[PDB]
RNA sequence: AGUAGAAACAAGGGCCCUG
């Protein structure tokens, strides 16, 4: 008997049922709830109209039987007071898009593609971190041989900016990627800039009076137009840089079964594709630019520091005639600057600047906020230089994705290789370098014609769409690219002769409309989707013109 | 047998489960034991001891023993041949008629 | 010693604070579980960001201090620093070092003697590096896989344990001193504890590190998941490297695990005896379960006992069923009718009586279910999804790759859902003698059809032929059967739909009790029927190796 | 688990769990008491001891 | 040339490209005014004006539960709803399942709420806590709901979930409750108050739908009540097939499969199917409090006395919910100079500083408003209720009537929390409208509307449910997954280990093919390598690690078997995912290298507790943050390391407490004290004690034990 | 101690083992053996037609 | 100045510290 209440007591306390409840004596066996005072006066309360005490509801519930025929009223009636309105899309078309209207939405991002000119050298592996390359360009003189003038081309508060690139020449002069406070960096650092703060117990109406301290009247953003500039930029982003090895990547494992052969040889063949673009390029500088700016927000605060805008390659590879073993090289677009990054919280501000050098003149509807100089010359013969130079700022997050960089590779892998297999299943053969050299792709038009182009040579539009989609990500693009795919379901319906149909669609494209202001990507898309239901109506119905 | 499950014994095929009562030189812990102590009513009288000391009782002797945690009892080095298999059953068998 | 001679005077001058003293006199040891819970709690939302920006300063790691001057850790090496003299917040004896000093111990730190104690840590991990081993690779083919979703293990496992099972074993082999009571898993299993105990016995080592590895050991990884192929635990574990829905690795994985062999060999036995119980008349019940607890198997090195393996294993099969049921063992709602498999969707119903005649008048009591109800039926190669009405196969889907297992499985559907004249009119083949009774034992009509049907494959033929047969329509040319089991015909079988694809196993993680009979029939709550003894091979001989039938 | 029932019979043999439901069932009462019951019943089984 | 990339939709199908359009490569982005206005929505769906006054707090409770009024543009959403459908669905579903199903899954319930441990609530989100007014762990409110229990009245000896509510009971009827501070009291009405106080969280930590910006958090006496709730759902949910909450990845389109070859199987000839995809709005805002007390008091008629008024405790408990507005607004002048801050509890007074707006939106929630906080009577909030409202929501598909058999038409689907898919099957169109419109009217008549915008139809096969595309095959998005591909933040042994298994888990399920496995795989190393500051030998990288690293590496003679944090290469692809490194270099370290590496005598190694993962000494854990040094958060800290003494030391004297509960009738000082004795005997019967040295610890230990027993 | 494919071996003693019991030299299952003997050599082959 | 969004930052705590 021991043994067994034993073994019995030591799994129950196991279980957590060693208690009364389980285990009660003769009088403790009426376990309930406390039903005290307060709760019971709140449950009569919170009670439905036609009932006024639980127990009414109770006896209500608990004896409730089933009347279909009244519930069949209920619903006919609400279903003739409500009129749901059904539009098949065939009968009732979708309109265009209207973009907002004002000026041109200009250059966003914080750093030069296409205008960006750049000072190459050869990499040593000895010196490999920034504040040494920074100093071995500044050596050689160019870097020291620009000397802008006070007159800009366009921009404002040009004495700050000089001011300020003539420090940056003194600070590197002195080994030391430091600057000191004044009242000009001061300005462009916003250092006093944060309100002063007024408790309300020491206020009073007469202070009120005295100046005005009403609520924030909160400034949203004003519309923009179509621009004209970002095709250029996308065309750009397409050709080769004369070199690779832009973007950094490891190695690769060895093999031994014939899947680990195929994955590394599409893989080798892709990265060899992509690398050699332009939009590489600054996808290195941005990893590279945010990792120093990231490990000196860390390490220097409270600190005005020097940090460049570089990036590292290789030049390509020509066949063994002359000089074998192509080698390295550090490229140099510009400088950048740090402003006390106390980054106190996540999301927050930490302003910078950016002093870049480009070779082509600006324009008023793009290249706004910037503040041009005419430094001088340089070779190739000479040519004129220029300055471009602006102000912004970033945050850990912002720093921390940017970094992060090397999605767009595994979203444009993923696609391809996805439409390689599918070609390849259908006809059970290994069918990837013919879809990848013959399947062609529609790109974009051209006299009114369309154009295309195989697969392994449109793989870059999805490389720089994913990179626009990380650069340019905004709550704005976030809606829209969430609110289009209703008309791309509706499209694809259109396609199979599926007699699609909605509720209100007036609304749906109310709310695309109102998430469009002032961000470039959107108008862009927009404009280009509303070509393709245009371009698609020759062939489809389900919207107009 | 073998020294690996001392607690078999193969005669033509057929096994044999030999009871856990005493541990020779190959058996080397308490758990060779179990099968020879049980429980009993406590006694304050009789001293508290370890597991390794267990061996040095006599059959029949009881002693008071701690078990796993915040928990003491009481133990006797007699064991109880049957198991509530056949207790149960029958008992209730003589109860359908 | 001395340290014991510590902890006794700390103890006491924690005891002579009052709230100390208040807590660990008022209640029991379980409260310690609680306090574990008030104490170091701090989360973060985005580890890597936070990792990202920490690690870019120049202490982010604490770390014992007395353990780095004994290992005489110093400080400032070649000019980059390893740690400096702080005290954390939370713990009040770490100090601040850097991830360098994780490099400086693994270069010129202290050594141990022996290591290999590690493979035997992470057994599972090192086995499943061998059994890839052991492969011997194939070409590479791309094509369109029918992938089946249903619920697996995969783990290979020897000994599959419960939870109850293991938190004691965890104790026996490695704290001991503090064990409980023991269980009669322990004596019973003595030989297993004392291998367990062999290796992690004196020996350096972080003993929760082993606790969690042992219950990897023995958990079998249950998910479900897409499927093609044979399915066997081996294969699971790398599944993600055979092939998926357009590319296939061939490769054979066949003799490694020796897995599958051992729950074939515990099903013989279980029909053996199941039968040997059904020989007698009155107390097949007793007499099942006397042979159950009189039997017992090797199993690798160790001997189990036979209803130890029974109520840990997870095979529905008919005589499993029985015995779990026997022993009281809760198990799935899962049905058997035959050698197929069945699994209700959804529906109700409640039994029904009705009367055939045999040959010219002879009435024969047979029952069915009055309600709609639907059903997922798995055969040999096979799936199928139908629905039953009212003594009749409403309609029926089907997604198999063979046309005999697609006639087979057909038939068996059919009969389970009684539908056709011949259960309004037995043919005049039938007769009394091969109507039920062997010795006594009766035998429903249904079983009955089932063996006519086993016999001849004309009784199929004619069976198949009792459904409806029509011309087949435009457009359903490929979603039709002929009468030999071909995707198309010119004239195709009534109610009937097929597709190439296999049907998604349905899923419940529910548990019932249910009983039997003196018949060996287990009911659930209900007047339906799970199992039986009509629904397995008749019988067959069988050599058993280390097997133990100590029972006259 | 799941239930009372499938809990008892971890450590008690079927047929006592299934005595104190059915007398449960007979007292209607709430059927967290089949364990008590159980046990008394099974004592007295093994006071028996035949 | 001008570009445009939709162009490859037209030779495409839309589905195996619309990853394309997720934007999912970039940070996403991120109050009282959205709260406000979110009141002014929830009572203005209340379609009606009738209202009450609470003898209990003397505020204005307008009721909206079968008081329906004002009926126009039902299209637009409506809160009221009639109790009798909501029974008679109910009832139906019942019927459909069978008899004796609620009060078997109210019995599975009570079968855990008894033997559960009141431990558990320490699991969880943020809550409010009711002494500082701020949103802390669970945890620590927990402890401070504990403490001030203790310091009123006395210890709270319970161990269960059923004694810490009759607790809660009994607090909702005191007159003075005591707590820490840096000790003040507070009355009855106050507290009250400050229990049925709720607050807000902006976390929203997934994008999914943009409208979701926050999320709810209330106090600490809802929790157990909400759990048991929970609990029920749950047990009713997962027995249903017309749901897919719970269940994850594979199941729910297994089952939209086999519904769907059961739809084609059951129409005939004469008849045609369609598909809906739906999103409800303001889903949190339309379920009401009232409709589930109703429909809780129906179900738990048949069980225990014991349910019935646990059940019934949480949703009176949100009908008399209180919300918290904050932040207030901020004042300024035009330069922007200066800036004033003001609370909630003040925009009463400047009400005529601010603009129109917040006015017009302020001063009619000026009676339901007290200090700081808003008398909220019903509606509802988001994360508190999902499978209630599930199982709400999927009694409307199980509805049938004799009108829709007359016409040969029947509808079924599957639904999740606002999120649902509806298939309709007819003979003709003008019967499908009327079927659709049958529904919707069903459906309104329980609150439960639907977006005419965010839905849409089409033929049979196409539709969307959670973020998956469905036709012919499957679409795995594969960019819902994308952030997964990032190194968790753990530390070094671990994350490559959960990336490969994450990495394998998509190959499995999302159709992930091999090459991007392989790219995904390097990129996650190279971002490992860079985050720990760590690169391999071969490298001409400097740096801190890096230095040591090329200084000892002389002493290797086999880099293959290196680890990554220590200058090692990478050897592991698509067939060896599932094996962490550290086991398939093992047969290749150098023999120092193994033995220094898988030491048990670390000064870093620390066990966190899936952690399929190997221990060495690259499992450390971070440093902690020290903000708090300069806040005088410190009181709280003691009898944190109070207890944190308190449990180490048991532990030191018990090896085993962490991996096997500890149980027992003992308190902690006895078990302690005879332990040590036992010990003492131990050794010094054969190991090296001397009888001084025993009879000190004796001593010591007596002693120990009376001021224990006298100091109360 | 020292070997390259053991299980192979061992179950493919286990199966000898088993045979022998069951008085017949024979061994059904061909998993083991197979593999041992295909190691050498063992693939497949394409006609130069279809080249 | 600037950032970005549908609100927040443009250091914060005590001459000294800190993310």
């Amino acid at each position: 008997i021991f043994s067994f209440l034993a073994t019995a007591a030591d799994f129950l306390r196991k279980e957590n049922m060693f208690n009364e409840i389980f285990l009660p004596d003769n009088e403790e066996t009426i376990i309930e709830m406390k039903k005290g005072k307060t709760f019971l006066e709140l449950r009569d309360e919170s009670v439905p109209l036609p009932f006024q005490t639980y127990e009414q509801m109770k006896d209500y519930c608990e004896k409730f039987k089933g009347n279909p025929r009244e519930l069949a009223s209920k619903v006919s009636q609400m279903q003739s007071n409500i009129k749901l309105p059904i539009k098949h899309y065939e009968q009732n078309k979708f309109r265009q898009i209207r973009l907002p209207k004002g000026p041109m939405a200009p250059y966003t991002h914080k750093f030069l593609m296409e205008e960006a000119w750049m000072f190459t050298k050869i990499s040593d592996p000895e010196r490999s971190r920034a504040g040494e390359i920074l100093i071995d360009f500044f050596k050689k003189g160019n870097l020291s041989a620009i000397r802008p003038k006070d007159k800009p081309l366009q921009g404002k508060y040009p004495i700050h900016y000089k001011n300020l690139w003539n420090q940056i020449k003194a600070a590197i002069a002195d080994r030391t990627m430091v600057i000191n406070e004044n009242d000009h960096s001061e300005f462009l650092g916003g250092i006093g800039r944060a309100s002063k703060k007024i408790p309300e117990i020491s206020l009073t109406q007469d202070v009120i009076t005295t100046e005005g301290l009403k609520q924030s009247e909160n400034k949203l953003p004003e519309p923009r137009s179509f621009p004209r500039w970002f095709n250029a930029e996308w065309m750009w982003a397409i050709k080769d840089s004369d070199l690779t090895g832009w973007v950094p990547m490891a190695e690769y494992p060895p093999a031994d079964n014939e899947l680990e052969d195929y994955a590394e040889h599409l893989n080798k063949t892709m990265e060899g594709v992509l690398q050699g673009t332009n939009c590489a390029r600054e996808m290195g500088k941005c990893i590279l630019t945010v990792g120093a700016l990231m490990t000196e927000c860390r390490l220097f605060p409270g600190k005005i520091k020097v940090v460049p805008i570089y990036a590292r390659s290789k030049e390509r590879k020509s066949m063994q005639e002359g000089l074998p073993v192509p080698s390295e090289m550090d490229c140099l677009f510009g400088i950048c600057v740090k402003s006390k990054s106390h980054l106190n919280k996540d999301d927050g501000m930490y302003t910078i600047i950016t002093f870049e050098f480009s070779i082509r003149e600006p324009n008023l509807e793009k290249h706004q906020k910037y503040t041009v100089f005419e430094a001088g010359h340089t070779t190739v013969r000479e040519v004129p230089l220029y300055l471009y130079c602006r102000t912004t700022a970033l945050s850990k997050i912002k720093n921390d994705w940017l970094s992060k960089a090397r999605r767009c590779f595994i979203t444009t892998m993923d696609t391809v290789e996805t439409i390689c297999l599918r070609e390849s299943a259908k006809a059970e053969e290994n069918l990837v370098e013919k879809t990848l050299n013959e399947k062609q792709m529609w790109i974009g038009k051209k006299n009114g014609e369309l154009i295309a182009q195989p697969l392994r040579e449109a793989l870059r539009v999805q490389l720089v769409q994913q990179f626009y989609f990380c650069i340019y990500n905004d709550s704005q693009l976030e809606g829209f690219c969430n609110e289009q795919k209703k008309i791309l379901m509706a499209l694809e319906g259109d396609k199979k002769n599926k007699s699609s149909f909605g509720f209100n669609p007036e609304g749906l494209l109310e709310k695309i409309e109102e998430c469009l202001i002032n961000n470039p990507m959107c108008l862009f898309m927009a404009q280009r989707l509303n070509e393709l239901v245009i371009e698609a109506s020759k062939r489809g119905a389900k919207f107009f013109k | 047998w073998s020294k690996a499950d001392s607690s078999k014994i193969y005669c033509h095929g057929i096994a044999i489960r030999v009871p856990l009562v005493v541990g020779d030189e190959h058996m080397d812990t308490s758990l060779a034991l179990l099968e020879g102590f049980s429980v009993c009513e406590n006694d304050p009288r009789a001293p508290m001891v370890t597991r390794q000391d267990l061996i040095d009782v006599g059959f029949g002797q009881k002693v008071r023993l701690f078990v796993g945690q915040g928990s003491v009892r009481t133990f006797k080095r007699t064991a109880s041949q049957r198991a509530a298999s056949s207790d149960v059953n029958k008992n209730v068998k003589k109860i359908k008629m | 010693m001395s340290l014991l001679l510590t902890i006794a005077k700390e103890y006491k001058r924690l005891c002579q604070d009052a709230k100390a003293a208040q807590m660990m006199t008022v209640g029991t040891v379980s409260n310690y579980t609680t306090f574990k819970k008030w104490t170091t709690s701090r989360k973060e939302k985005n580890p890597s960001l936070r990792m990202r920006w920490a690690m870019s300063s120049k202490f982010p790691i604490i770390a014992n201090k007395r353990m780095l001057e004994e290992a005489q850790i110093p400080k400032e090496h070649n000019n980059v620093a390893l740690w400096e003299d702080t005290e954390d917040v939370s713990k009040r004896d770490h100090v601040l070092a850097s991830a360098s000093c994780i490099n400086y111990w693994n270069f010129c730190g202290p050594c141990v003697n022996n290591s290999e104690v590690i493979k035997e840590v992470y057994k599972s991990r090192f086995g499943r590096l061998e059994r890839r081993k052991e492969i011997m690779w194939k070409e590479l083919r791309f094509t369109l896989v029918d992938r089946q979703r249903r619920r697996v293990d995969t783990q290979p496992v020897e000994q599959r344990l419960r939870t109850g099972e293991i938190k004691d074993l965890q104790m026996w082999t490695l704290f001991e001193d503090e064990a409980p009571l023991a269980s009669k898993f322990i004596l019973d299993n003595y030989g297993l504890v004392k291998e367990m105990r062999s290796k992690f016995a004196n020996k350096p080592l972080n003993k929760e590190v082993v606790a969690h590895m042992l219950e990897k050991q023995f958990n079998p990884e249950s998910r479900f998941l897409p499927v093609f192929g044979a399915i066997r635990p081996e294969r699971m574990e790398l599944i993600h490297a055979l092939g998926g829905e357009t590319w296939i690795q061939e490769a054979n994985t066949a003799g490694i695990s020796n897995v599958d062999q051992r729950k074939n060999d515990i099903r013989a036995v279980c029909r053996k005896v199941c039968l040997a119980a059904n020989a007698s008349i009155m107390n097949a019940k007793s007499k099942l379960v006397e042979y159950i607890k009189s039997t017992s198997m090797r199993i690798g090195e160790t001997e189990r006992k036979l209803e130890e393996l029974i109520l840990e294993t997870d095979d529905v099969s008919p005589e499993v069923t029985l015995c779990k049921s026997a022993l009281g063992g809760q198990l799935g709602k899962t049905l058997s009718f035959g050698p197929m498999l069945l699994k209700k969707i959804s529906g109700s119903g409640v039994k029904v009586k009705d009367t055939v005649y045999i040959q010219g008048v002879r009435a024969v009591q047979f029952e069915y279910w009055s309600e709609q109800e639907e059903f997922y039926g798995e055969y040999k190669s096979a799936t199928a999804l139908f629905s039953r009405k009212e003594r009749s196969l409403e309609w029926i889907t089907i997604g198999g790759g063979i046309n005999e297992d697609r006639k087979r499985l057909l038939a068996m559907c059919m009969i389970f859902c009684r539908d056709g004249d011949y259960f309004k009119d037995a043919p005049a083949t039938i007769t009394m003698a091969d109507l039920s009774t062997k010795l006594g034992r009766e035998i429903p009509y249904q079983y009955v059809m089932m063996n006519w049907i086993q016999k001849s494959e004309d009784n199929l033929e004619a069976l198949l032929y009792s459904r409806g047969i029509v011309e087949t329509n435009p457009g359903k040319m490929g979603s039709s059967m002929g009468i030999d089991g071909s995707k198309r015909a010119i004239k195709s079988l009534r109610a009937v739909t097929i597709q190439s694809g296999k049907i998604d196993m349905p899923e419940s993680k529910e548990k019932i009790h249910l009983e039997l009979s003196d018949n060996l029939e287990a009911f659930d709550s209900s007047g339906r029927i799970v199992a039986t003894i009509l629904d397995l091979p008749s019988d067959k001989k069988v050599t058993f190796q280390d097997v133990s039938f100590q029972h006259p | 688990s799941k239930t009372f029932a499938e809990i008892a019979e971890a450590f008690l043999e079927p047929e006592a769990v299934r005595i104190a439901k059915e007398a449960v069932e007979e007292y209607g009462d709430h059927e967290r008491k089949i364990i008590q019951i159980g046990i008394h019943f099974q004592v007295c089984c093994m006071f028996c001891d035949e | 040339m001008e570009i445009n990339p939709y162009l490859m939709f037209l030779n495409n199908d839309v589905t195996s490209l619309i990853s394309t359009t997720y934007p999912y490569t970039g940070p996403p982005p991120m109050s009282t005014k959205y709260t406000l206005e979110t009141i002014k929505r929830t009572y203005d769906y209340s379609r009606t004006s009738v209202e009450k006054t609470s003898k209990v707090f003397n505020i204005p409770r307008r009721k909206f539960c079968n008081c329906l009024e004002d009926k126009d543009e039902l299209v637009k959403p409506t809160g009221n709803v009639d109790i009798s459908s909501l029974l008679g669905l109910a009832e139906m579903m019942e019927k459909r399942m069978g008899e004796g199903f609620f009060k078997h899954c109210v019995m599975e319930a009570e079968t855990e709420i008894l033997k559960m441990h009141f431990s558990r609530l320490t699991e969880g989100r943020q809550t409010y806590d009711w002494t500082s007014e701020r949103n802390m762990p669970a945890a620590t409110a927990l402890q401070l709901t504990v403490d001030a229990i203790k310091e009123t009245e006395g210890p709270f000896k319970g161990t269960t979930m059923l004694e810490y509510c009759n607790k809660m009971i009994e607090m909702l009827d005191w007159k003075e409750i005591k707590f820490k501070k840096v000790i003040d009291s507070i009355k009855h009405d106050e507290f009250l108050i400050r229990a049925l106080t709720i607050n807000t969280m902006a976390k929203d930590g997934e994008r999914g739908k943009l409208q979701r910006r926050a999320i709810a958090t209330p106090g600490m006496i809802v929790r157990p009540f909400s759990k048991i709730v929970e609990t029920v759902a749950q047990k009713i949910c997962e027995k249903l097939k017309e749901s897919g909450l719970p269940v994850g990845g594979n199941e729910k389109k297994a089952k939209l499969k086999t519904t769907v070859t059961s739809l084609n199987a059951r129409m005939n000839s004469d008849q045609f199917a369609v598909n809906i995809t739906g999103d409800n709005s303001k889903w949190n805002e339309c379920q009401q409090p009232e409709a589930y007390l109703a429909l809780l008091a129906y179900i738990t008629k048949d069980s225990s006395d014991l349910m019935k008024d646990l059940c019934s405790v949480a949703p009176v408990l949100f009908c008399n919910k209180f919300v918290k507005l904050g932040q207030g607004i901020r004042l300024s002048n035009k330069r922007k100079t200066k800036e004033v801050i003001i609370k909630a509890e003040k925009m009463g007074k400047y009400k005529n500083l601010m603009r129109e707006e917040y006015k017009n939106l302020f001063e009619p929630l000026e009676k339901y408003i007290q200090k700081d906080v808003c008398f909220l009577p019903g509606g509802m909030l988001m994360g508190m209720f999902n499978m209630l409202s599930t199982v709400l929501g999927v009694s409307t598909l199980c509805y049938m009537d004799e009108e829709l058999k007359a016409k040969g038409c029947f509808w079924t689907g599957l639904q999740s929390s606002d999120d649902f898919v509806l298939f309709a099957v007819a003979s003709n169109w003008s019967n499908i409208h009327w079927t659709i419109r049958r529904f919707n009217a069903v459906c309104k008549l329980i609150g439960i509307n639907m977006s005419l915008e965010k839905s849409y139809g089409s033929l049979p096969e196409l539709f969307e449910f959670t973020s998956m595309f469905f036709d012919g095959e499957f679409v795995s998005n594969l960019a819902m997954e994308l952030p997964a591909f990032t190194t968790a933040g753990v530390n070094e042994g671990v994350d490559f280990t959960a990336a490969m298994s994450i990495i394998k888990t998509n190959m499995i399920n999302n159709s992930l093919s091999p090459s991007t496995a392989l790219m995904a795989l390097r990129i996650c190393l190279q971002e490992f390598r860079a985050t720990y500051r760590v690169h391999p030998w071969d490298s001409r990288v400097k740096g801190g690690r890096m230095k040591i690293i090329n200084e000892f590496i002389k002493t290797i003679e086999n880099k293959d078997g290196l680890l990554i944090a220590d200058g090692g290469k990478l050897m592991n692809n698509i067939s060896t995912l599932h094996i962490p490194e550290e086991v398939l270099k093992f047969e290749k370290m150098d023999e120092q290298y193994r033995n220094r590496v898988f030491n048990p005598k670390n000064p870093f190694t620390n066990f966190d507790k899936e952690n399929e993962a190997v221990v060495s000494t690259h499992s450390f854990r971070t440093r902690a943050n020290r903000t708090l040094l300069n806040t005088d958060m410190r009181a709280m800290m003691a009898e944190e390391k109070r207890y944190q003494m308190v449990c180490d030391m048991f532990k030191s004297v018990f090896e085993s407490a962490d991996i096997n509960p500890p149980i027992g009738a003992m308190s902690i000082g006895e078990a302690i004290e005879e332990k040590l004795l036992e010990r003492a005997k131990m050794k010094r019967d054969i190991g090296a004690i001397e009888d001084s040295e025993y009879e000190e610890i004796k001593d010591i230990i007596r002693d120990a034990k009376k001021a224990r027993l006298e100091s109360r």
